[PDB]
């Protein structure tokens, strides 16, 4: 071939996305992303509190016990955030030629900068929510263990210095480079 | 200086003049425009989800 | 019925058509002359913001839209396949486009598609004629009937009112057709060139102020096929993030390294220049062969000007090069119409390459490049469009030459200055009145584009549809073209409109905005630091006299 533009799907237990070449990196990422730029804007940090409050009020309008209400709201918030950020890979609109087809929205924030204030806030919020919520179901150990497992496994491990550009082939042969 | 242009009379100005509900109309506009309804199709049943007014109407 | 009808032209007397195309001035008091800034730098612009609940409502609406769209897509494409035969593999062949790459157009814009792609007819002057259509299903297909109605024009690129069928330009075009046929032989290298091309090139070079100039047939091709002539993989390009797609395509085709700096931030530009000079090429740290800076004259999306003297200072002191686009600034800005150079007083020799487009202010189609002598002589041999594409036809050349001569003053005396004064006064009056009513208006004091912000997504179709019933034509833009929070309506002013039309538009817009609750001013628009919620009659009575003073504009 005269261009050699192909996508690899190497299979291994632990694998990482290869570093971009000169043409793909220094030239095909020049314009604003329009997908991870709205994070550092007006009213982008208070909306999470509003979502949490609305979910809590909606669940309380049913008239259930505090333990079930708080467990359900924590699980729903964490699952929704995971579905929005960590699951999907790509961009809803063509960028240049498909340059961002191997990365999630979390990796694209702030041009792949590891530590920025918004990331710190996003990591801080689930811990504070868990600390506030545990006080209602301390008696039940099963629910405490379930909440701890959900928080640690979904809302903590992905947002780490490790597990950056990390892919596992157990649920499907992932594509790297 | 004459041009072949038709001028639409303005409401509240030579339309309702020569030719309680205002509060209801204003409330309806405030409820509709500030919510996401126009870019929805067939989703007029989403207003049924806003039955929380009935739930909070009953006290004690 | 489904197909677009062909409309037979109407029979009207000459005076009525002339009034329809170009208005007649009522009083000589509706003109303003533009001054030149000698040594006053541009202050940092100030923007205004609405309260928080607007942003929160916008975010909630977008979240609901995205969730419902994805749920509908999944359920529909899982539970049935007969209807979605254009997004699935057939006989071992992949579909034309992909599901995920066209989510927004299919799921959000399609429901308000009726606000885009509106067919018209006739000359696009003061009043534009539109064909009536009936929406079926959800903006899927339309049915047309043989009925046309006039509408006021605020959506066309006609700044000096040169889009007329009666005048010197039309006679010149007809005479050119009589002399030269509409045939173009081929590329300018082989047979295409004639004497009229040389006349136009020399006239353009004299008008702009440089030594030599070249003409082209398309504005897009001027940028898309220029940078590969003198750039390669060992050069750096610094460009503003708000740049046209043609420049990006040209740089991509060239292959040079691209780095962008934030709009209106000179300190970051200086830091980037220093870091790139020190560091050098990637993986080798060798010095760059050359550095080029790209910028635009007037940005259409916000109506703001670029700081030219600061860029000249940086390019001189760090030994860089400069490139300036003037598609929206030529023929409409400055005391005479030369461009931003007359606004700032900067000599045109400092800028290396200048560019422009005939269509926005002269009523034709084409483009030009202006530079020194040896640069032009080398680029003529090194260019691709000259010896591979077609040539510029004769009627367009005649129209452009007539318009440029009229604006310069060689023929039809006392017309160009009057048009420039009209457009300046109209823009200033509209901007000041809109700010006094209580709205949010962006841009510099004298800019033909007036952007009005409409934040909530559901408030765009309502405004566009309500304005149509009142016979006013508007253009609205939204995400992803604009940021998520900020959606706006763009106003394009002309020299053919009259103060009565402005008053009519102001009354109707004020009433519609009061109905839709679009007034959110935080007091930073007023120069005295107070909220402005006036009446329409007071604005109409007081603004025309007080608009000439420059103390009423924050920027
Ligand atoms: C409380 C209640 C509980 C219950 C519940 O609600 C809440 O719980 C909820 C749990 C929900 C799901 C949760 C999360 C997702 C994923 C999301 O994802 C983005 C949208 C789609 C695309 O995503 C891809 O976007 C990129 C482009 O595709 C991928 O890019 C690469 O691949 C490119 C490939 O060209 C290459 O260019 C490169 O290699 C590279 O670019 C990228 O990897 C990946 O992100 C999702 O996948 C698509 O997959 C197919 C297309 O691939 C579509 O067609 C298929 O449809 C049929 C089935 O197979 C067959 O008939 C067709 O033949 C067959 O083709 C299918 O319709 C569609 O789903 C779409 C929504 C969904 C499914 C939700 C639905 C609703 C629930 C089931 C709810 C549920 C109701
Ligand atoms: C009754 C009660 C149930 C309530 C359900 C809602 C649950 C709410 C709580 C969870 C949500 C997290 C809260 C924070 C979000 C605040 C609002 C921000 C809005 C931003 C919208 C603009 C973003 C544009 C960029 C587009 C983008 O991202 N593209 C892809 C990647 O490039 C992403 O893959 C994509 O978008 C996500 C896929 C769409 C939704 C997937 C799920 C399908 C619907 C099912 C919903 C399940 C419920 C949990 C979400």
């Amino acid at each position: 071939p005269v261009t050699d533009h192909r996508r690899r799907r190497a299979a291994a237990v632990i694998s990482h996305v290869e570093q971009e070449t000169f043409e793909d990196e220094n030239d095909q990422q020049m314009l604003p992303n329009m997908n991870a730029t709205w994070v550092d804007q007006r009213g982008a940090w208070l909306i999470h509190i509003v979502v949490i409050v609305l979910l809590r009020l909606f669940y309380s309008l049913f008239g259930s016990t505090p333990k079930w209400t708080w467990t359900l709201t924590n699980m729903t918030y964490i699952i929704g955030f995971y579905i929005m950020f960590h699951l999907v890979k790509g961009t809803p609109f063509d960028f240049n030629g498909g340059a961002y087809d191997n990365l999630t929205m979390w990796e694209q924030i702030n041009d792949e900068t590891l530590y920025t204030p918004t990331r710190k806030f996003l990591l801080i919020v689930p811990i504070v929510l868990f600390l506030i919520s545990n006080q209602y179901y301390r008696n039940d150990m099963t629910l405490f263990l379930s909440n701890l497992a959900v928080t640690v496994l979904i809302g903590v491990v992905p947002k780490l210095g490790i597990t950056h550009r990390l892919r596992i082939s157990i649920p499907g042969i992932t594509g790297r480079a | 200086h004459k041009s072949s242009m038709v001028y639409i009379p303005t409401t509240k100005e030579a339309k309702r003049r020569n030719g309680l509900n205002t509060i209801e109309e204003v409330v309806e506009k405030l409820y509709w425009t500030y919510y996401i309804h126009l870019p929805f199709y067939l989703m007029a049943s989403f207003d049924s989800f806003f039955l929380h007014v009935f739930f909070l109407t009953i006290f004690s | 019925y489904t197909r677009v009808p062909l409309c037979e032209p109407e029979e009207l007397p000459d005076d009525i058509q002339k009034e329809n195309e170009y208005g007649t001035l009522d009083s000589p008091g509706h003109l303003y002359q533009v001054k030149s800034r000698h040594g006053k730098p541009l202050p940092e612009p100030v923007v205004d913001t609405p309260p928080y609940y607007i942003s929160l409502l916008t975010y909630l609406n977008y979240l609901i839209l995205i969730i419902l769209g994805h749920v509908h897509d999944f359920l529909g494409m899982t539970f049935q396949k007969n209807k979605h035969l254009d997004l699935l593999e057939h006989d071992g062949l992949a579909p034309w486009f992909s599901n995920f790459e066209s989510f927004y157009v299919r799921r959000i814009k399609m429901r308000i598609d009726d606000c885009f792609s509106r067919p018209t007819t006739g000359v696009p002057g003061r009043f534009i004629r539109c064909i009536d259509r009936i929406s079926h299903n959800i903006n899927e297909y339309f049915t047309y009937s043989g009925a046309v109605y006039p509408c006021m024009n605020l959506s066309s690129y006609n700044y000096l009112g040169f889009a007329q069928s009666k005048g010197q330009c039309t006679d010149a075009a007809l005479e050119s057709v009589d002399k030269y046929s509409i045939q173009s032989g081929g590329p300018r290298a082989q047979i295409g060139t004639t004497d009229l091309h040389i006349k136009a090139e020399k006239l353009v070079a004299r008008f702009i102020g440089k030594e030599d100039a070249l003409v082209f047939s398309m504005g897009y091709g001027t940028n898309a096929n220029l940078f590969n002539a003198f750039l390669d993989k060992k050069c750096l390009v610094i460009s503003d993030e708000l740049n046209h797609t043609s420049i990006r395509t040209g740089v991509r085709l060239s292959g040079a390294a691209v780095r962008t700096f934030k709009h209106g931030d000179m300190v970051g530009l200086e830091k980037l220049i220093r870091e790139q000079i020190v560091l050098g090429q990637p993986k080798t740290n060798r010095p760059w062969k050359k550095i080029l800076i790209c910028a635009e004259g007037l940005f259409s999306m916000e109506g703001t000007l670029c700081n030219l003297p600061k860029l000249v200072e940086l390019k001189k002191k760090y030994k860089c090069y400069l490139f300036i686009d003037e598609a929206h600034s030529i023929g409409a800005m400055g005391p005479t119409g030369r461009g931003v150079c007359e606004i700032f007083g900067v000599d045109p020799k400092d800028v290396d390459i200048l560019m422009g487009t005939f269509t926005k202010s002269f009523g034709a189609a084409g483009g030009y490049i202006a530079a020194d002598q040896w640069i032009i002589d080398r680029l003529r041999l090194d260019l691709t469009t000259v010896s591979y594409s077609e040539s510029m036809p004769a009627p367009v050349l005649a129209q452009t030459i007539s318009s440029l001569q009229t604006i310069s003053g060689e023929i039809c005396p006392g017309q160009g200055t009057e048009r420039l004064q009209r457009i300046a006064f109209n823009s200033r009056y509209l901007r000041l009145a809109l700010q006094r009513l209580g709205f949010i208006v962006y841009g510099v004091a004298d800019s033909p584009v007036i952007p009005l912000l409409l934040y909530c997504p559901s408030k765009m179709p309502a405004f566009s549809r309500m304005m149509l019933q009142r016979r006013i034509a508007v253009v609205v833009v939204a995400y992803p073209a604009t940021p998520l929070i900020e959606s706006r309506v763009r106003f394009c002013m002309s020299a053919s409109l009259t103060k009565e039309d402005i008053d009519y538009l102001l009354r109707h817009v004020s009433e519609v905005g009061d109905k839709l609750n679009l007034k959110s001013n935080s007091g930073k628009s007023s120069y005295d630091g107070k909220r402005q919620r006036w009446d329409i009659e007071e604005v109409i009575r007081r603004t025309p006299e007080d608009c000439k003073d420059d103390k009423y504009f924050v920027n």
